[PDB]
C-alpha cells in the first residue's frame, strides 16, 4: 500500500532563488526513492536517486537525502535557472526494482527571469502579406507583471513567454494579444 | 536510440483502432505504457515483466497490450473514445539489485480522437514585421507568428533565417490557445515571437520565415468534402527584411 | 561434491504372477542432480514410468524414487538402468525375486 | 523407530551452466510429503493437496506465490550479476531449503540453509546470516553483503518466524485427516544374493506401512538375532513405506527363526513370519 505525497501545486520562483520541492512517503520496508525531471514538450526522466536510507541524490545541482524517519526525500537547489522550468515527479519503488514505481503528481515548477532593466510598452504589428491583420505585442515588462485575462469572447491573449538573445545576453518577457474586429491594443 | 515511439501523433475518429509502438535496444526486461492528462498526472495503462508477460495497471481498460518480442511494447485502441485523448508515454527498465533499475521514458504520443474527421483543420500561419515604435526606442525587432485554426492541437512552430533553423531570441507558446475555450472540438491557436537586432531586421537581403508542422488525415483516411483535404502538411509565412 | 547414486529396486507387494503391482527404484546420495533412470522389462525400457519431483537429503545429496504399475509372469526379468556422471557405464540392478 | 520434528520447508535446486543458462527447481515438503509444485515456464505454484494452502486465503497464497516467482525469477540474475566479482567458475550449482518444524513443547523453530556444491555455504541464526565453516571466505563475503540489503532481510525474517509457523499449524490442522491416519503394513520373507558358499540370506520385506516409525528384527521365538541388517526406509508412490530387515546365517543355523513386525497401526497384533 504504498503512497508518494509531494507538494500541492505550482511553484514560481525568480532567477538564482532557493527551491524546495517537499516529498513524503508511506510504503511498508525499505522501498528506493527517486525524484524524475520533466521537461516542456518532452518525457520524464531520472534527475536523481538514493536507493537506501540516508542516500544523497545529487544533479544539475540538485540534491535531495533519504530520511527513513521523517519518510521523506525534500528536492532543494540553492540558485535555479530558467532551464529548471519543468514538473517534478516524486518517486518510490521496492528495493532492486523488480516491482512497479509509485510516482508523485508532480510539482509544476516555473523559474522566472529576472529582468535588469524593466520597460513596459505595448506594440502594434502589421502583417507581412497584403492582409491588413494586426497582433498587439506586450513586451520587456518585469517578471512579476501579470498577463490580464481576455474577458472577451473574441479577443485572444497569449500567455507570458520569455525570449533569451543569447549573443547580447538579453532576457525579454512578452505576451501576445490579438482580436478579429474595432480593435486597439493594450 | 533509447526508447523510441511510433506515431509520434495521431487523429482518430470515435471507434477507430491504432497501435502505438514502443522498442528498446537498451536489453531492458520491464515495459510500460502510461497516458498524461493536466491535473491526473501519469497513470499506468498496462506493463511487461518480461517476453510473453503482460499486466494490468491503473487505466487498463479500453487499451490492450503485447509483448512478442523483448524490444517491442504495443499499445493498441480497439475502439477509440474522445476520453482517450491523452499524451501517451512508454518507459523501459532493467532490474537488478546493482542495476541502474530507473525508468527509461520515451519522447511521447499525442492522440486525439475527434467525433468526426471534417473537425480536422490545417493552421493557417501569418506573420507580423516588426513595429516601428519598437525599432526606434529599443533597437531591437520582434517578428511574431501567428498559426490559427487549428484542430487537433497537433502542431511543430520553428523559425527559419536564411533557410536556416534558428533558436536565440525565439519563444513559442507553451500551449497553443483554445479559440472558443467553451466548446469541445474547438480549433486552437499559437503564437511565436522572433526577436533580432534592428540592423539584422532593416537589411533586406534577411529572409525569415515561420514553419508549422501540422500532423492531421493520412492516405487511409477517407475524405468527402468541398475543402481541401486536411493532411499532414507544412504551412509557412514569411517576411523579408527591409531598409526604410 | 561428487557422489555416485545407491540404487535400490523394490516391489510394493509380494511377487505373485499373473496379478497386478508396482514396481520401484530408489535412487538416493547422489551430486550433481542430473541423473537417468531406467525401469526396464527383459532388457528394454519401459516407457510408462512415473517419478517423484527432486528433492534431496540434509547432506544436501539428491534422491528421487521412479515407479510403475506392473503384472509380473513367471519369464518376466525387471531391472532399473542408472546413469550418472560419476558412472563411467549404465549401473544395472535387478528386481530379485 | 527414530521420529523427529514435524516440518514444513520449502527447497531449491539451482544449476548455473553458463553465464546465459541457469534453471531452477522448486518444491513445498510437509516431511517427505510433497504438498507445493512449482511449474517454472509459467512461474506459478501447483497446490498437491486440497488443503495445501492450509489456513491461508486466497489473497496471502497469491502474494507468497508473488514473492517466490519474483524470488526465482531474481536469484539466477542475482548471482549471474555477483559471479565474476565472487569468482564463479561454470558450470557450479546451488540448492537451498527454508522453513519451519514444530517440537514436543509447542516450539516451532524457523531454519534457511544455502548449498554451493552440495556443501553448507550458509544458515539463518536469529534473522542473521551465518556464514558456514565449509563455505570459506565465499560465504562470509555472501553474509557481510547480504546485510547491507535490509529490505531481502526483512523479508526473509517475515517469512522465517511469522508467516512460517502459522503456515505451518495451519496446514497440519488443515490436513490432519491426511497426516493423522494408521496405514497397517504387509509382511512377507524371500531368500537373498548368496553372502557365501555355506551361508543364507533371509530377507524381511515390509510394505504398506504409515506412518514412518516402524520396528522390524528377526527373532529366534523372543531371541532377537542381532547381526539383522536393517535396510533404508523407502517411500512408496501412495504415501506408504518400504523396508527389508536381512540376516546372514549360515545354512543350519536359519532353520527355527522368524521375522517380528511391530507397528503403530497394528493394535498390539505384531507379523510374526516363520522362515520355513
Ligand atoms: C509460507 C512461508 C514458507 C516457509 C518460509 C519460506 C522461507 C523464504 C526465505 C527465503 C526465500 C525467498 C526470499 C525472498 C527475499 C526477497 C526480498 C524481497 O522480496 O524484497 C526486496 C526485493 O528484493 C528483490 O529485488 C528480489 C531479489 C531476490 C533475489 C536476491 C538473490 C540473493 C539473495 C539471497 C537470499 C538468501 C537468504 C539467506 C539469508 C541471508 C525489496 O525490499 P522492500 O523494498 O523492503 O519490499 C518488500 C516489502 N513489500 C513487498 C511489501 C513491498
Ligand atoms: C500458500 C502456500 C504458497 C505455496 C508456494 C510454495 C511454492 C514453492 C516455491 C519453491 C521456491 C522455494 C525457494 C526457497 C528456498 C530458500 C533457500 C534460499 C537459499 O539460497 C542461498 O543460500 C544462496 C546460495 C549462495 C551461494 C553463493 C554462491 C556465490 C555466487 C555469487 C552470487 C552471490 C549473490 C550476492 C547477493
Ligand atoms: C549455455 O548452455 C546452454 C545449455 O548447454 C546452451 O544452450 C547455450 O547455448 C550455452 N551458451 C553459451 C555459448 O554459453
Ligand atoms: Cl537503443
Amino acid at each position: 500500500g504504498n503512497s508518494v505525497t509531494q507538494m500541492e501545486g505550482p511553484v514560481t520562483l525568480s532567477e538564482e532563488a532557493f527551491l524546495t520541492i517537499n516529498c513524503t512517503y508511506t510504503a511498508t520496508g525499505y522501498p528506493s526513492l527517486f525524484w524524475y525531471v520533466q521537461y516542456p514538450g518532452e518525457g520524464l526522466q531520472l534527475l536523481l536517486k538514493a536507493t537506501k536510507a540516508d542516500d544523497k541524490g545529487s544533479n544539475k545541482g540538485f540534491e535531495a537525502t533519504y530520511r527513513k524517519e521523517t519518510t521523506s526525500f525534500h528536492l532543494e537547489k540553492g540558485s535555479v535557472q530558467v532551464s529548471d522550468s519543468a514538473v517534478y515527479f516524486c518517486a518510490l519503488t521496492p528495493s532492486g526494482g523488480y516491482q512497479k514505481v509509485t510516482f508523485g503528481t508532480g510539482t509544476k515548477l516555473q523559474v522566472i527571469p529576472n529582468i535588469q532593466n524593466p520597460d513596459p510598452a505595448v506594440y502594434q504589428l502589421r502583417d507581412s502579406k497584403s492582409s491588413d491583420k494586426s497582433v498587439c505585442l506586450f513586451t520587456d515588462f518585469d517578471s512579476q507583471t501579470n498577463v490580464s485575462q481576455s474577458k472577451d469572447s473574441d479577443v485572444y491573449i497569449t500567455d507570458k513567454c520569455v525570449l533569451d538573445m543569447r549573443s547580447m545576453d538579453f532576457k525579454s518577457n512578452s505576451a501576445v494579444a490579438w482580436s478579429n474586429k474595432d480593435f486597439a491594443c493594450a | 536510440a533509447g526508447v523510441t515511439q511510433t506515431p509520434k501523433f495521431r487523429v482518430l475518429k470515435t471507434g477507430q483502432s491504432m497501435t502505438l509502438l514502443c522498442a528498446q535496444d537498451m536489453n531492458h526486461e520491464y515495459m510500460y505504457w502510461y497516458r498524461q492528462d493536466p491535473g491526473m498526472g501519469l497513470r499506468l495503462i498496462h506493463y511487461s515483466v518480461g517476453e510473453g508477460t503482460t499486466a494490468k495497471g491503473e487505466v487498463p481498460d479500453g487499451y490492450n497490450v503485447s509483448r512478442l518480442k523483448k524490444q517491442n511494447f504495443l499499445l493498441g485502441l480497439e475502439s477509440a473514445a474522445p476520453s482517450q485523448t491523452s499524451v501517451y508515454f512508454c518507459a523501459s527498465s532493467m532490474p537488478g539489485l546493482r542495476s541502474s533499475y530507473e525508468q527509461y521514458f520515451g519522447p511521447g504520443t499525442r492522440l486525439t480522437v475527434t467525433e468526426d474527421l471534417k473537425n480536422v483543420f490545417p493552421p493557417e500561419v501569418a506573420v507580423f514585421e516588426p513595429s516601428e515604435a519598437e525599432i526606434s526606442h529599443t533597437q531591437k525587432a520582434t517578428l511574431v507568428c501567428l498559426a490559427t485554426g487549428f484542430y487537433p492541437d497537433h502542431v511543430e512552430l520553428s523559425w527559419w533565417v536564411n533557410g536556416k533553423e534558428v533558436h536565440s531570441g525565439v519563444c513559442t507558446d507553451p500551449q497553443p490557445l483554445k479559440e472558443q475555450p467553451a466548446l469541445n472540438d474547438s480549433r486552437y491557436a499559437l503564437s511565436s515571437r522572433l526577436r533580432v537586432s534592428a540592423t539584422f531586421w532593416q537589411n533586406p537581403r534577411n529572409h525569415f520565415r515561420c514553419q508549422v508542422q501540422f500532423y492531421g488525415l493520412s492516405e487511409n483516411d477517407e475524405w468527402t468534402q468541398d475543402r481541401a483535404k486536411p493532411v499532414t502538411q507544412i504551412v509557412s509565412a514569411e517576411a523579408w527584411g527591409r531598409a526604410d | 561434491i561428487q557422489r555416485t547414486p545407491k540404487i535400490q529396486v523394490y516391489s510394493r507387494h509380494p511377487a505373485e504372477n499373473g496379478k497386478s503391482n508396482f514396481l520401484n527404484c530408489y535412487v538416493s546420495g547422489f551430486h550433481p542432480s542430473d541423473i537417468e533412470v531406467d525401469l526396464l522389462k527383459n532388457g528394454e525400457r519401459i516407457e510408462k514410468v512415473e517419478h517423484s519431483d527432486l528433492s534431496f537429503s540434509k547432506d544436501w545429496s539428491f534422491y528421487l524414487l521412479y515407479y510403475t504399475e506392473f503384472t509380473p509372469t513367471e519369464k518376466d526379468e525387471y531391472a532399473c538402468r542408472v546413469n550418472h556422471v560419476t558412472l563411467s557405464q549404465p549401473k544395472i540392478v535387478k528386481w530379485d525375486r | 523407530a527414530f521420529q523427529g520434528p514435524t516440518s514444513f520447508h520449502v527447497i531449491q535446486t539451482s544449476s548455473f551452466t553458463n553465464s546465459t543458462w541457469a534453471q531452477t527447481q522448486g518444491s513445498g515438503w510437509l516431511d517427505d510429503l510433497q504438498i507445493h509444485g512449482w511449474d517454472s515456464d509459467s512461474g506459478t505454484a501447483i497446490f498437491l493437496k486440497p488443503w495445501s494452502k492450509g489456513n491461508f486465503s486466497d489473497k496471502e497464497v497469491a502474494e507468497l506465490e508473488e514473492i517466490f516467482r519474483v524470488y526465482i525469477f531474481g536469484f539466477a540474475r542475482e548471482v549471474q550479476d555477483f559471479a565474476g566479482d565472487f569468482q564463479m567458475k561454470y558450470p557450479f550449482e546451488i540448492q537451498g531449503i527454508a522453513g519451519c518444524e514444530l517440537h514436543s513443547g509447542g516450539a516451532i523453530v524457523s531454519f534457511l540453509r544455502g548449498a554451493l556444491g552440495g556443501l553448507d555455504f550458509l544458515s539463518v541464526k536469529n534473522a542473521s546470516c551465518v556464514p558456514s565453516p565449509e563455505g570459506g571466505s565465499r560465504a562470509q563475503k555472501f553474509c557481510a553483503l547480504i546485510i547491507q540489503y535490509q529490505g531481502i532481510m526483512e523479508t526473509v525474517r517475515i517469512l522465517l518466524y511469522e508467516t512460517c509457523p502459522r503456515y505451518l499449524l495451519g496446514v497440519l490442522n488443515a490436513g490432519k485427516a491426511d497426516l493423522q491416519r494408521q496405514v497397517k503394513p504387509e509382511a512377507w520373507l524371500s531368500s537373498g544374493p548368496s553372502p557365501g558358499p555355506g551361508r543364507l540370506q533371509l530377507v524381511c520385506h515390509v510394505s504398506g506401512f504409515y506412518p514412518k516409525p516402524v520396528w522390524v528384527m528377526w527373532m529366534r521365538g523372543e531371541q532377537e538375532q542381532q547381526g539383522t541388517q536393517l535396510g533404508d526406509i523407502l517411500p512408496n508412490a501412495n504415501w506408504t513405506w518400504y523396508l527389508r530387515a536381512t540376516l546372514d546365517v549360515a545354512d543350519g543355523e536359519a532353520a527355527g527363526l522368524s521375522c517380528r513386525v511391530k507397528h503403530s497401526s497394528l493394535e498390539g497384533q505384531d507379523i510374526i513370519l516363520y522362515w520355513r
